[PDB]
RNA sequence: AAGAACCUUACCUGGUCUUGACAUCCACGGAAGUUUUCAGAGAUGAGAAUGUGCCUUCGGGAACCGUGAGACAGGUGCUGC
RNA sequence: CCGGCCGGGAACUCAAAGGAGACUGCCAGUGAUAAACUGGAGGAAGGUGGGGAUGACGUCAAGUCAUCAUGGCCCUUACGACCAGGGCUACACACGUGCUACAAUGGCGCAUACAAAGAGAAGCGACCUCGCGAGAGCAAGCGGACCUCAUAAAGUGCGUCGUAGUCCGGAUUGGAGUCUGCAACUCGACUCCAUGAAGUCGGAAUCGCUAGUAAUCGUGGAUCAGAAUGCCACGGUGAAUAC
């Protein structure tokens, strides 16, 4: 299921991380001016998916859009499955 | 002075230290930290260690 | 529905963690995704090898995978060629040097995941579920576990209305924490539907 | 409501507006982008803002300079 | 000390008497407060011409009262005269800043009617 | 002994010095009067500092650690009881009878799931 | 001066490892500081158990990073020769500092 | 839903489909790639400059890229009765 | 340097490993000579010490085919797939949940106290300079008991207000800094300067809570480029009453 969304997410991560984010960083440090603008217009010309803010974090096992936990890298249900199974190291039921 | 010039990215291997016969690639060096940041594999375990030329004797 | 996973509630007290490494926040998700891919390749390649548990322990640079298997001969193969192909495979999935070691599961009728996949494969091959479950519980009670409880669920015997049938012998004290209870679940994709098999085996009180 | 480092306009809109001024007369310039501030170069031109399948024609006056294209397009329909 | 309002200070604060005068926000009050630097709840008897001239020049230097009524009324009016939707959507009275209208906005919409 | 602080109440462990003479509380080399002299609830928490009755021939310097003011007073009170037991074991019966030797194990409860506070529950609609 | 910092998810593992490093320092004979207990960093994760609508139904989780510093006072070439793979525990992450 | 400005994100417009955004094959060609130019609301086209390294028991092999037919993909489509 | 700061020391707080301890163990009275009950000594804790995790067989064909897997059915030049602008944020209204209120046990101003728990590398960002400010510039220390978020607020001590619709602060577009510049128009939060509504303690009804509880006051985290009054955690003060 939802295989197109994972393909889309792959594309945004690939455009943002590898192709760009040297050019975009140089454009942003020019774009903030300190003593219509050409750097803003060039940043418009750069593709939209190159923005890091277009990446939506997805579960690595299921691709769920919501509920992601970034330390584990998985959504809550897969995290609970792996914690109950033992695949997540050091994770146990907290009882304080 | 032996090897008084210091070159970033130069690979030195210490046979006496635990890092012998180990190969690693340094993608990032933290110049703002002012300490050399290499993910040095120590005891067969790869972890980032801050390092200095005065701290470790160059091979 | 209302029951906690025995391994999860016992993961520090009695049962051991399957994956044993230290990772900070940068390496945690990458290590875990590599682990899921390593376990998935090892399961699908060793579907006939009677796999029980996959234990992944890594000293950051290297990865060590210990497969607990009822039959070491099929996974070892001819002079370690099969194990070497899996070693190269785990190295390419992990991106780091791999080492695969093999633990023998003596008494496979006591191991939870093995009896789970036995009942699952039987249900796929159209063995009657009462017969398969009764064979499992009597084999475990014979080989010396203190108790076995086997629960089957869903679409039993090609019926439209789903049912959950549980056969119980001996003790499964699930509420007590000392009890070493290996619990596992296997999934049978039968032609009429999905049949889920749940096994608890209480081997002793630790 | 925006940074004073730079005013904002779409680059295709800036190109199309400067070509419209260089022509000196233009029909409605159909712009799909609504997030563009009106320039003083826009005054005297007809910019056609997209709001779904309806097509709104907005003619610039001298008041509507700091404002974006979007507020002169109705997004939703009410009784 | 009445300059461009209906309210004259009456043994009360100049800054809240101007604040009760419409069309003026708090910062002009704050500036005249910093200019004064006494208690303003002192009496209004011997109203000071120094206070009258300072408040008049300060409200004149900043945004003058009545431009608020001008801004709402002429923004509605000229975009009505053009026929653009912004005058109508500012005219209907529902809040355009972004507030929810599904269950709230009764300040703009008055008491409820079924 | 030097009458150092001991004894705990809530999240406080006591750091007080008490020494013979006349008594005036000074905190961080600064006065109780400059800091919090005419404070209300400070009499309420100064009373347990003296409830141990071991102030009558002494001087007080207080720079206790942890908690808030009443918890700090509880820790200081428990500490002067401990100092009293360590100095002479004779008044143990009277200190236990007054109830001072008991460590107040009352501590704040954790926030629980489905409950806005420790016991307070979200408002329930029957329909 | 050479301070070694050890982090683990298992306290039995980190006690066994800190004993192995302390015994190695004792076998060389240079002065060592003790296994100094630095506070456990506990991370609490509260995840919803039901896939669909049940807000109150949640389960709690903790990861405990146990930590110990051993701080060898005098470095020795015999130690540095013996340090290679001295920990031999996958759970224990070891960071030395000069 | 532990997070709707775009993305997320299904529902109106412009382009695309027998290999589809996404895998596996088969054929042919090209290293992969990087820098730009024009058009467009834009993946989309239409172009130029450099890179054929890496290698094959060279009767040439890669991760790949693009096209061309079929199996196939793909579905947040239906039924938690 | 009157700053544990610094020699020192490890004595306390403390950290985190291992133990000790609480079992109606002891004594009395009752009971049936039993289980047990009611008191008492000791003790830090006394009779599940407090709280958490732990939800038996089943029930409602309860909820999820939209986390994922899945039987059957359907689409496959469209029910697949890409893009741009839109909607999920509209509003004649009616319910359920929380915030801030209706002041004086409170506001406003100044000065001063005492915490816990977390997080942090494309991150936390001191310090200094410049801004009324949100912030900006320059930028050390930090993958952490070290550096940073981060001078807790209720409390207090002096004034001042003693009806003021009060700093209760709601209200269209104005003047701005930030996020990402696909990009704050629809549709961000923020000192915003916008105008100072409603409300003078709330009809029938109805809900939470038995002690560090309710109430009240702040702090942190996940989600996250930005976007809590929600959720999940943390401590400060601290009741009333059970015949």
């Amino acid at each position: 299921a939802k295989q197109s969304m994972k393909a889309r997410e792959v594309k945004r991560v690939a455009l943002a991380d590898k192709y760009f984010a040297k050019r975009a960083e140089l454009k942003a440090i020019i774009s903030d001016v300190n003593a219509r603008w050409n750097a803003v217009l060039k940043l418009q010309t750069l593709p939209r998916d190159s923005s890091p803010s277009r990446q939506r974090n997805r579960c690595r096992q299921t691709g769920r859009p919501h509920g992601f936990l970034r330390k584990f890298g998985l959504s809550r249900i897969k995290v609970r499955e792996a914690a109950m199974r033992g695949e997540i190291p050091g994770l146990k039921k907290a009882s304080w | 002075r032996p090897k008084t010039l210091f070159e970033p990215g130069e690979m030195v291997r210490v046979n006496d230290g635990p890092f012998a016969d180990f190969n690693g690639v340094v993608e990032e060096v933290d110049y703002e930290k002012s300490r050399l940041k290499v993910s040095v594999s120590i005891f067969g375990r790869a972890t980032p260690v801050e390092l200095d030329f005065s701290q470790v004797e160059k091979a | 529905g209302q029951k906690v996973h025995p391994n999860g509630i016992r993961l520090g007290i009695v049962k051991p963690w399957n994956s044993t490494w230290f990772a900070n926040t940068k390496e945690f998700a990458d290590n875990l995704d590599s682990d899921f891919k390593v376990r998935q390749y090892l399961t699908k390649e060793l579907a006939k090898a009677s796999v029980s548990r996959i234990v992944i322990e890594r000293p950051a640079k290297s990865i060590r995978v210990t497969i607990h298997t009822a039959r070491p001969g099929i996974v070892i193969g001819k002079k370690g060629e099969d194990v070497e192909k899996l070693r190269k495979v785990v190295a390419d999935i992990a991106g780091v040097p791999a080492q695969i070691n093999i633990a023998e599961v003596r008494k496979p009728e006591l191991d939870a995941k093995l009896v789970a996949d036995s009942i699952t494969s039987q249900l796929e091959r159209r063995v009657m579920f009462r017969r398969a479950m009764k064979r499992a519980v009597q084999n475990a009670m014979r080989l010396g576990a203190k108790g076995i409880k086997v629960e089957v669920s869903g679409r039993l015997g090609g019926a439209e209305i789903a049912r959950t049938e549980w056969y119980r012998e001996g003790r499964v004290p699930l509420h007590t924490l000392r009890a070493d209870i290996d619990y596992n679940t296997s999934e049978a994709h039968t032609t009429y539907g999905v049949i889920g098999v749940k096994v608890w085996i209480f081997k002793g009180e630790i | 409501r925006s940074l004073k480092k730079g005013p904002f306009i779409d680059l295709h809109l800036l190109k199309k507006v400067e070509k419209a001024v260089e022509s000196g007369d233009k029909k409605p310039l159909r712009t799909w982008s609504r997030r563009s501030t009106i320039f003083p170069n826009m005054i005297g031109l007809t910019i056609a803002v997209h709001n779904g399948r309806q097509h709104v024609p907005v003619f610039v006056t001298d008041e509507m300079v700091g404002h974006k294209l979007g507020e002169f397009a109705p997004t939703r329909t009410y009784r | 000390a009445r300059i461009a309002g209906i309210n004259i200070p009456d043994h009360k604060h100049a800054v809240i008497a101007l604040t009760s005068i419409y069309g003026v926000g708090k910062t002009r009050s704050k500036a005249i407060l910093a200019a004064a630097g006494i208690a303003e709840d002192v009496k209004i008897s011997e109203l000071s011409e120094g206070q009258i001239d300072t408040l008049r020049d300060e409200v004149a230097k900043f945004v003058v009262e009545g431009d608020l009524r001008r801004e709402i009324s002429m923004s509605i009016k000229r975009l009505m005269d053009l026929g653009c939707y912004r005058g109508l959507r500012h005219r209907r009275g529902l809040p355009v800043r972004g507030q929810r209208t599904k269950t709230n906005a009764r300040t703009r919409k008055g008491p409820r009617k079924p | 002994n030097q009458y150092y602080g001991t004894g705990r109440r809530k999240s406080s462990a006591a750091r007080v010095f008490i020494k013979p003479g006349n008594g005036k509380i000074v905190i961080n080399q600064r006065s109780l009067e400059q800091y919090f002299g005419r404070e209300t609830a400070r009499m309420v928490v100064r009373q347990p500092l003296e409830l141990v009755d071991m102030v009558e021939k002494l001087d007080l310097y207080i720079t206790v650690k942890g908690g808030g003011i009443s918890g700090q007073a509880g820790a200081i009170r428990h500490g002067i009881t401990r100092a009293l037991m360590e100095y002479d074991e004779s008044l143990r019966s009277e200190l236990r009878k007054a109830g001072f030797v008991t460590r107040d194990a009352r501590q704040v409860e954790r926030k629980k799931v489905g409950l806005r506070k420790a016991r307070r529950r979200p408002q329930f609609s029957k329909r | 001066r050479i301070r070694i910092r050890l982090k683990a998810f298992d306290h039995r593992l980190i006690d066994q490892a800190t004993a192995e490093i302390v015994e190695t320092a004792k076998r060389t004979g240079a002065q060592v500081r003790g296994p100094i207990p630095l506070p456990t960093r506990k991370e609490r994760f509260t995840v919803l158990i039901s896939p669909h609508v049940n807000k109150d139904a949640r389960d709690q989780y903790e990861i405990r990073t146990h930590l110990r510093l051993v701080d060898i006072v005098e470095p020795t070439e015999k130690t540095v020769d013996a340090l290679m793979r001295l920990d031999l525990a996958a759970g224990v992450d070891v960071q030395i500092s000069l």
